């Protein structure tokens, strides 16, 4: 019932600015301690800022002078105004209710903020063709920024699929592979199509994988 | 006439910070030498006066506020500070004129298993005015559902206990504070 | 600030076993410690607060202990949905700091990977880059070694590997290693080999292909 929905994330250039929003459902953000906690990909948790139920605000030393926490009573919204964004600040940003400036009992799903000089580019999709049990896949290469969604046969093939987490290659772009293991006796019969979808660039690709 | 400072400093009980006491000091002679000449006082900060020039001035009324907080939070008993104690429990004005002193009271106010007599206000919708403090027990409505006087979810009791325990570090140990206001 | 060091880093147990996670503070934080659980891809969830008080709706198989600088989180009887990452967070002083996490993975029997090598597609070679992909499917434990060879010249510095999260059906891991070459550097070589070393293999398994084919 209760709910915290972040919004306002995306790709931003270094030095740029961004404003995060968090809609509350049962909690009145003006009567609560609200916090922002960020999480870099593959690292731990880091508290960012808090607003007291009476208006007092505090910030972690790494975002002082750049971030400003606020709220909006008419729309029951917590806000974070981020300025002078560095690389550094690339993380998933959560709004949590703060119980008494102590712990974080209710979180939102988070919004992803990417601070990079690279440009939004759609993925190039290549086939990993099969050569009992066989393995075939799609190489989803050179896209930016994450996320990207992969599925097989419009989602009608889910067993044996492994979509690997993306790796940032030295060019500054993301790349991953999605493999599926299948019986060798289904290579001549069944049609195998991976459904790549890259919303940040409005890109959708179907490539059929065949021997 | 000697001002009743001993009745405030060497008192047996002290108040909780949300319900701190004020004793109005009037029509007496005050010797501030017995104060600043003591090793017990871990903090002796004065604002608007010099601690040794005190025995040379007169005032109409002197106020002596007293309560118990953590050592971590004595830093908030000062003009222009923020935090759960300054914002919601004890607020000094920015034009404050007087002295704030504190001393460690672990052997008096903490006990094994926790001391739950000392409380602080954790929830308030607005900052206290300087020299305005509330004694209220109404439970805090954190949601949009009214609470109807039933403590539950998003309906929290406004006070917690410090649970002072003798074993914690110095920052968590209880400290007795006396604030002297001059006017 | 308080530095919370968690140990061990990874805790590999079987469901039903007893889990004990430790969190140490650089200096005392009394009972002002909280524990959180995080599953991959979704948000952290409060487990206990006050070093020993369960949050709302937390099964009694979760319990916390300790005060000052030493804290333990204990799952008594591990359910399969208790395998995640667990963080500790202090609110005693300073900025509020989190631990760096302890993963509780699932233990199972040793499983050797099935190895697959993939030559670059013709469409990709038309763009000037070649990606040689090596797949290590369904193995346990997670640690594995992938070695690239090009005409028995062991390659290095031009490959990137990636591991999956533990599969909720068979508790195994999969790995893909990607060798990136230019179209020119690719066509000046014949044999591309992926040599895999793992606990489940008596000897390193090698897959290869010939570019001319």
């Amino acid at each position: 019932e209760v709910q915290l929905v972040e919004s306002g994330g995306g790709l931003i250039q270094p030095g740029g600015s961004l404003r995060l929003s968090c809609a509350a459902s049962e909690f009145i953000v003006s009567r609560n301690y609200m916090s922002w906690v960020r999480q870099a990909p593959g690292k731990g948790l880091e508290w960012v800022s808090v607003i007291y139920s009476g208006g007092s605000t505090y910030y972690a030393d790494s975002v002082k002078g750049r971030f400003t926490i606020s709220r909006d009573n008419s729309k029951n919204t917590l806000n974070l105004q981020m300025n002078s964004l560095r690389a550094e600040d690339t993380a998933v940003y959560y709004c949590a209710r703060d119980y008494g400036d102590y712990y974080f009992d209710y979180w939102g799903q988070g919004t992803l903020v990417t601070v990079s000089s690279a440009s939004t580019k759609g993925p190039s999709v290549f086939p990993l063709a099969p050569s009992g049990t066989a393995a075939l896949g799609c190489l989803v290469k050179d896209y930016f920024p994450e996320p990207v969604t992969v599925s097989w046969n419009s989602g009608a093939l889910t067993s044996g699929v492994h979509t690997f987490p993306a790796v940032l290659q030295s060019s500054g772009l993301y790349s991953l592979s999605s493999v599926v293991t299948v019986p060798s006796s289904s290579l001549g019969t069944q049609t195998y199509i991976c459904n790549v979808n890259h919303k940040p660039s409005n890109t959708k690709v179907d490539k059929k994988v065949e021997p | 006439n000697l001002c009743p400072f001993g009745e405030v400093f060497n008192a047996t009980r002290f108040a909780s910070v949300y319900a701190w006491n004020r004793k109005r000091i009037s029509n007496c002679v005050a010797d501030y030498s017995v104060l600043y000449n003591s090793a017990s006082f871990s903090t002796f900060k004065c604002y608007g006066v010099s601690p040794t020039k005190l025995n040379d001035l007169c005032f109409t009324n002197v106020y002596a506020d007293s309560f118990v907080i953590r050592g971590d939070e004595v830093r908030q008993i000062a003009p222009g500070q923020t935090g759960k104690i300054a914002d919601y429990n004890y607020k000094l004005p920015d034009d404050f004129t007087g002295c704030v002193i504190a001393w460690n009271s672990n052997n008096l106010d903490s006990k094994v298993g926790g001391n739950y007599n000392y409380l602080y206000r954790l929830f308030r919708k607005s900052n206290l005015k300087p020299f305005e403090r509330d004694i209220s027990t109404e439970i805090y409505q954190a949601g949009s559902t009214p609470c109807n006087g039933v403590e539950g979810f998003n309906c929290y009791f406004p006070l917690q206990s410090y649970g002072f325990q003798p074993t914690n570090g110095v920052g968590y140990q209880p400290y007795r504070v006396v604030v002297l206001s001059f006017e | 600030e308080i530095v919370l060091t968690q140990s061990p880093g990874t805790l590999s147990l079987s469901p039903g076993e007893r889990a004990t996670l430790s969190c140490r503070a650089s200096q005392g934080v009394s009972s002002f410690l909280a524990w959180y659980q995080q599953k991959p891809g979704q948000a952290p969830r409060l487990l206990i607060h006050g070093a020993s008080s369960r949050a709302t709706g937390i099964p009694d198989r979760f319990s916390g202990s300790g005060s000052g600088t030493d804290f333990t989180l204990t799952i008594t009887r591990l359910e399969p949905e208790d395998f995640a990452v667990y963080y500790c967070q202090q609110y005693g002083s300073s900025p509020r700091t989190f631990g760096q996490g302890t993963k509780v993975e699932i233990k199972r029997t040793v499983a050797a990977p099935s190895v697959f090598i993939f030559p670059p597609s013709d469409e990709q070679l038309k763009s000037g880059t070649a990606s040689v992909v090596c797949l290590l499917n369904n193995f346990y434990p997670r640690e594995a070694k992938v070695q690239w060879k090009v005409d028995n010249a062991l390659q290095s510095g031009n490959s990137q590997e990636s591991v999956t999260e533990q599969d909720s059906k068979d508790s195994t891991y999969s790995l893909s290693s990607t060798l990136t070459l230019s179209k020119a550097d690719y066509e000046k070589h014949k044999v591309y080999a992926c040599e895999v070393t793992h606990q489940g293999l008596s000897s390193p398994v090698t897959k290869s292909f010939n570019r001319g084919e």
